């Protein structure tokens, strides 16, 4: 089908990437730098760490957000249904939460085998919550050399948009209900093979095994979480 | 093992993905005997793009076949410096440490082919009561064996001593040819070494005379 | 160009702690790796990402990296830790291997334990006599055994056997057997083995008198 | 020619009596072809046991020796048995290596 | 019928010096007893590990051997160590004999 579970796609990814730019993002696939060796804290200082000056007073907000890098858990990702295949560089991982791969498909749904080279190739991914089908949201790397993200709408002298978690800042808002991207909590990621290439500033995160229940089904998953500076168990 | 002729090409092979998720990156490392490790390049099955080292930018070509699930590097124009053991490593996708170093493959080449260098040896210019001076000529840096040495068109063979060739450290050969002759025949006869090396069509003559002294 | 430097060789005694240094410019900002290579064997990972060790490596290995130096530390060094060690780093989209460092452990001298077993009566009944000398638990290899029959030296008519080195203790064993005809054996009185070897102030002689008991 | 081994004891020293651990063994001689397998009591002893490589005799025959170190005080009540197995001859031979009487 | 060896030493060429390599050679002529030994001592200081030896076989109607010893010197090494010497030890000789020369080609 359009999606593929079990951590095995075949080749039908979009092999369209760029080489003019000298940034060498593709060349940065063999190795990753240290936390402080790549100037992360400049790019990590633009979002509020723990408690975002809010209390509260269930609804969904469309709004918008299209500009800033999705490198920390604050975001308002938009809804994406179809994307041209000329822009995609690498697998497009979508989160059930369990990672799943979507491959290039023709307009009418016919699978195509061209490594994404042919012009007409597109990707159909109608972001939708698993309770109604499909995946919460998902991520890939654009051809020009920058990460992208997309997903469902955030739910409900300061402001707070919650794309995930916000347990204490909402009447028990959970991932199964409001989760959009791979951010299970403010400091946890849904680990997948290419995680270190789309989020290279989470290299220092430690590994973890987790169990989750969404709707009426159960998912066994491996997550990545750093040393949270308050507590391990809640 | 079987020695590859200079200027030819060799292939080093490795297992590769058959057209599915790999979750590893392949790399090639060459080790000359007791000289340490040197990198050549890396390859990612998922993204066919390779990555070559600078030093070997012009001679290496990495390509993979998915039907055979096998990826190989072709190295062309081998020289005497390229005799070494090749290791093929498979490391995690984005951590940059190579694990499971596979069995090494040894490749040997045999230097080059060139003619000899001829030099004389000054006979003792000091008067000797016995009356015997040992002239000599030295032939070194030639490959391959053998060479033929004669004295004065082959008409002088009483006392000639042609020592067997010795292997040099570099990889070439050295040899000497010595004749002992009466002392009172050093300024009245002409002594010439004639060195012939067919493998490179080298015919060289060299006169040997005591050096000028006042 | 980026180049990493290591000391050429390091020598330590068993049970001590050895440190190997891989140095560079601002190396502390890199993720260094360590490979161990035995003579004629493919190198194996021993440390990745400074202090993270894989499964199957004993707890003796340890590592650290700071400033301009990465240190590989070994505790309780033993004879199975002599090998070449290489330091790996990444720079400017290029791999860099540091100059290999050869770690060798200095072995100690062990005095041989020497015994002499005379011939058996049952063998003597068959007309052939054998007198055997055993030197066990000694090091280095070069030890010399000389037989004496009533102050007469023995040349030939003797067999020498040596076993393989022991990994844990680094010691050898040596059997020296002398064969004689019955009449010749009973034509002499005093028998002696003589050992000369490092670790002994003077050569040691183990002798007996046949026909006594 | 399938000639079986001949086994002879290597008895311990007359006294050598101290904390000076003694040694005892068995000598296999005049067999062909190689190899034999040497086992101590029930083949359940591995501490301080040595079996040297087979040496070529003068007349194209072979010889080999097995030796084990043993604490002296154990010789009083314990016993040791050498077992030699030779496959070409399909022969297993057992001997008792007792300390010498040393009396006259 | 032990026969003492005859020793010769030849300076390097006037040509190799332009190639950045020096090669001193020392020759032992006819001598029956096979055992022998040469020892290069330059400026009353001995070297080893940078010299090679070659040996022939006795002629048909004879029994004596011949030996040559070549010592290789890297570039600029021959520029110093004024004195050079080849020493030989053997039977027949009353004492080991040394043949020496000055680098000045006197
Ligand atoms: C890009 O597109 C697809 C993405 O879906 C890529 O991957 C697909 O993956 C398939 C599975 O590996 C590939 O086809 C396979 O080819 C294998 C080759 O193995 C040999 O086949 C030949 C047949 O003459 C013989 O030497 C042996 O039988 C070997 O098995 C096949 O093994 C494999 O399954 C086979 O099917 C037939 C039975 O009907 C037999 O070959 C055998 O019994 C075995 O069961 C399958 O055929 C291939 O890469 C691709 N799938 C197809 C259908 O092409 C491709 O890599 C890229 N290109 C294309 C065109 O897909
Ligand atoms: C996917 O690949 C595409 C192309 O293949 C890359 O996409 C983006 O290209 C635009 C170039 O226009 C640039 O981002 C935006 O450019 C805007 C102007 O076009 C900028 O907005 C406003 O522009 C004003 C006039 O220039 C100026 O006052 C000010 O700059 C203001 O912001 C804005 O800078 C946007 O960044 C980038 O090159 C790129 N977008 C990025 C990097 O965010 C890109 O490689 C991939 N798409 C991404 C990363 O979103
Ligand atoms: C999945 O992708 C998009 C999501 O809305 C839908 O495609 C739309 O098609 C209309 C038809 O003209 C375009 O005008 C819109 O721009 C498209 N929407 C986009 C790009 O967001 C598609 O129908 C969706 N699948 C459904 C609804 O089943
Ligand atoms: C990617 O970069 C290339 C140069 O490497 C340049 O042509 C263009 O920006 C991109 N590719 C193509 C085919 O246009
Ligand atoms: C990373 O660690 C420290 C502490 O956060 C940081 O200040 C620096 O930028 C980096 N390295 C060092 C050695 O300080
Ligand atoms: C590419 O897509 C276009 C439009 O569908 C059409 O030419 C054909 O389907 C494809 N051709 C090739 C060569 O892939």
């Amino acid at each position: 089908l359009i999606n593929t579970n079990g951590s095995w796609h075949i080749n039908r990814t979009a092999l369209n990437c760029n080489d003019s730019l000298h940034t060498g993002f593709l060349a940065a696939l063999f190795y990753t730098h240290k936390f402080n060796a790549s100037g992360c804290p400049e790019r990590m200082a633009h979002c509020r760490p723990i408690d975002e000056f809010a209390q509260g007073w269930i609804t969904y907000a469309e709004g918008h957000g299209s500009d800033q890098r999705p490198y920390c858990w604050h975001y308002a990702p938009r809804q994406c249904g179809t994307i041209p295949a000329s822009q995609v560089c690498g697998p497009v991982y979508c989160f059930t939460p369990s990672p799943v791969v979507v491959g290039t498909t023709d307009r009418f749904g016919a699978p195509t085998y061209t490594w994404g080279e042919n012009e007409t190739d597109v990707l159909i991914l109608n972001n939708t919550r698993p309770p109604q089908g499909n995946w919460f949201g998902c991520t890939w790397m654009n051809s020009t050399g920058f990460t992208k993200t997309c997903g469902g709408p955030p739910c409900n002298n300061n402001t707070l948009t919650c794309p995930t978690d916000c347990f204490r800042k909402h009447p028990e808002a959970t991932y199964t209900k409001c989760g959009s991207g791979p951010w299970l909590t403010p400091r946890c990621l849904v680990d997948y093979p290419y995680r270190l290439w789309h989020y290279p500033c989470t290299v220092n995160f430690t590994i973890f095994k987790v169990r989750m229940y969404v709707g009426g089904v159960e998912h066994r998953l491996n997550a990545a979480c750093n040393i949270g500076h308050h507590h391990h168990h809640h | 093992a079987e020695v590859k002729k200079p200027g030819s090409s060799v292939k080093v092979s490795c297992e590769a993905s058959g057209g599915t998720h790999s979750n590893y990156v392949i790399t090639w490392v060459r080790q000359a005997p007791g000289q340490g490790l040197e990198w050549m390049g890396g390859f990612i099955p998922d993204f066919r793009t390779a990555m070559y080292a600078q030093g070997f930018q012009g001679r290496v070509t990495i390509t993979a076949d998915e039907s055979t699930s096998l990826a190989y590097m072709e190295l062309t124009n081998l020289r005497s410096e390229d005799t070494a053991v090749y290791y093929c490593a498979r490391g995690p996708l984005s951590r940059g440490y190579y694990d499971y170093w596979g069995p090494g493959t040894l490749v040997t080449v045999s230097a080059s082919t060139k003619g000899p260098s001829v030099f004389p040896l000054a006979p003792s210019s000091k008067s000797t009561s016995g009356g015997t001076a040992a002239l000599g000529c030295l032939v070194k840096d030639y490959f391959p064996e053998p060479v033929t040495v004669s004295w004065n068109s082959g008409a002088l063979t009483s006392g000639v001593h042609t020592f067997p060739a010795v292997l040099q450290s570099s990889g070439l050969y050295s040899l000497s040819s010595v004749v002992t002759v009466p002392s009172s025949s050093l300024g009245t006869q002409t002594y010439i070494c004639n060195v012939n090396h067919k493998p490179s069509n080298t015919k060289v003559d060299k006169r040997v005379e005591p050096k000028s002294c006042d | 160009s980026y180049v990493l430097t290591q000391p050429p060789s390091v020598s330590v005694a068993p049970g001590q702690t050895a440190s190997i240094t891989c140095s560079g410019d601002k190396l502390g900002d890199k993720y260094v790796s360590w490979y161990q290579q035995r003579p004629g064997q493919s190198p194996v990972l021993v440390l990745y990402q400074d202090s993270k060790r894989p499964s199957g490596i004993p707890e003796r290995f340890s590592g650290s990296n700071s400033g301009n130096t990465a240190t590989l530390t070994i505790s309780g060094t033993q004879a199975m830790d002599e090998a070449d060690y290489y330091c790996q780093a990444w720079d400017s989209s290029a791999l860099v291997f540091g100059g290999g460092t050869k770690l060798t452990v200095l072995r100690t001298v062990a005095a041989p334990s020497v015994f002499i077993f005379p011939p058996s009566d049952e063998q003597l009944k068959s007309g052939t006599a054998s007198v055997v000398c055993l030197l066990n638990n000694f090091y280095p290899r070069e030890a010399k055994v000389q037989w004496k029959v009533d102050n007469a030296l023995q040349s030939g008519n003797s067999q020498e056997s040596v076993t393989e080195q022991d990994s844990k203790d680094s010691t050898y064993s040596l059997s020296s057997t002398l064969t004689l005809s019955k009449a010749d054996y009973e034509k002499h009185k005093v028998y002696a083995c003589e050992v000369t070897h490092q670790g002994l102030s003077s050569p040691v002689t183990k002798s007996f008198n046949r026909g006594e008991c």
